């Protein structure tokens, strides 16, 4: 199961 | 940018029999881009039916693939595993050794 | 033994060639267990092994919306990124993220890992601690503070500590017959010779399972590691592992040779002698 949250660098 | 060239191994699934359907492997690892061609040969000719393993890659971030066919060992017929990747000047052709 | 669960994102950019192409995979120990790729027919994420199709449809769903976004997230990462290190619109990049959770044999977390490169080298990780950043780079270092601010790594142990653990867990479970197995290695040597004058003894490790495996060369019962040769594990297509290791030996002293095999299939290391 993936994690659930979206990032960005 | 970071650029590392593919080790490889040619190799059968099961120990080879002559006249016994099997399958063929090219593992290539530890290269960087991800960019590669991979051709399994028969008689130096290219094979047309060959699978492969979604990319992945290793801690240090260097890539891996298997790719792979079903084929009939026989006495006589010889194969082999040509690569080309940015790394290399010209393909590189690595033989299969049934016993390597 | 020990069990981790690993999920692995690359995206590459080709410029002129159209938009980035995203591949992800997720692993239990060494099986494959599900696969993305944004280029292929389903455009879901898809099962790998038998025991994940035991999940019902929310799961699909659930887990294609994540793996979906993640390749949006990539795609601005590559434009973010070559804005960092002021590069040309022109060259092909390539990001790469890791992350996921190692367990003990009582099942238990171990360490969690969440970790970031570009091009090939270290970009951002999550250090062992689940609260702080090493940033490889002075680029790195806005994104360092970027995550900072947005209390990333608070999000990211929960999950390392908690959801990950625990769908592990799950997973070791519900497919229990093959991912706690243990295939012990087959195991035989081969002679050859080089020549008169030496002989090369080649110690096989056929069909086993999980990949993890030692293979020693002794000499009188002395490690030995000058004029040997050891191959990369290497998978065999059906679910198990190969490697071999060799030694070059005086014709004449094949005897003093043992090689040594350790793997968690094995009650007792193996000794073998040609």
């Amino acid at each position: 199961r993936q994690a659930s949250l979206s990032i960005s660098v | 940018m970071i650029q590392r060239t593919p080790k490889i191994q040619v190799y059968s699934r099961h120990p080879a029999e002559n006249g016994k359907s099997n399958f063929l492997n090219c593992y290539v690892s530890g290269f960087h881009p991800s960019d590669i061609e991979v051709d399994l040969l028969k008689n130096g000719e290219r094979i047309e039916k060959v699978e492969h393993s979604d990319l992945s890659f290793s801690k240090d971030w260097s890539f891996y693939l298997l790719y792979y066919t079903e084929f009939t060992p026989t006495e006589k017929d010889e194969y082999a595993c040509r690569v080309n990747h940015v790394t290399l000047s010209q393909p590189k052709i690595v033989k299969w050794d049934r016993d390597m | 033994g020990s069990h981790s669960m690993r999920y692995f994102f690359t995206s590459v950019s080709r410029p002129g060639r159209g938009e980035p192409r995203f591949i992800a995979v997720g692993y239990v120990d060494d099986t494959q267990f599900v696969r993305f790729d944004s280029d292929a027919a389903s455009q879901r994420m898809e099962p790998r092994a038998p025991w994940i199709e035991q999940e019902g449809p929310e799961y699909w769903d659930g887990e294609t919306r994540k793996v979906k976004a993640h390749s949006q997230t990539h795609r601005v990462d590559l434009g973010t990124l070559r804005g960092y290190y002021n590069q040309s619109e022109a060259g092909s990049h390539t990001v790469q993220r890791m992350y996921g959770c190692d367990v003990g044999s009582d099942w238990r977390f171990l360490r969690g890992y969440h970790q970031y490169a570009y091009d090939g080298k270290d970009y951002i990780a999550l250090k062992e601690d689940l609260r702080s950043w090493t940033a490889a780079d002075m680029a790195a270092q806005t994104t360092k503070h970027k995550w900072e601010a947005a209390h990333v790594a608070e999000q990211l142990r929960a999950y390392l500590e908690g959801t990950c653990v625990e769908w592990l867990r799950r997973y070791l479970e519900n497919g229990k017959e093959t991912l706690q197995r243990t295939d012990a290695p087959k195991t035989h040597m081969t002679h050859h010779a080089v020549s008169d004058h030496e002989a090369t003894l080649r110690c096989w490790a056929l069909s086993f399972y999980p990949a993890e495996i030692t293979l020693t060369w002794q000499r009188d019962g002395e490690d030995q590691t000058q004029d040997t040769e050891l191959v990369e594990t290497r998978p065999a297509g059906d679910g198990t592992f190969q490697k071999w290791a060799a030694v070059v030996v005086p014709s004449g002293q094949e005897q003093r040779y043992t090689c040594h095999v350790q793997h968690e299939g094995l009650p007792k290391p193996l000794t073998l002698r040609w």
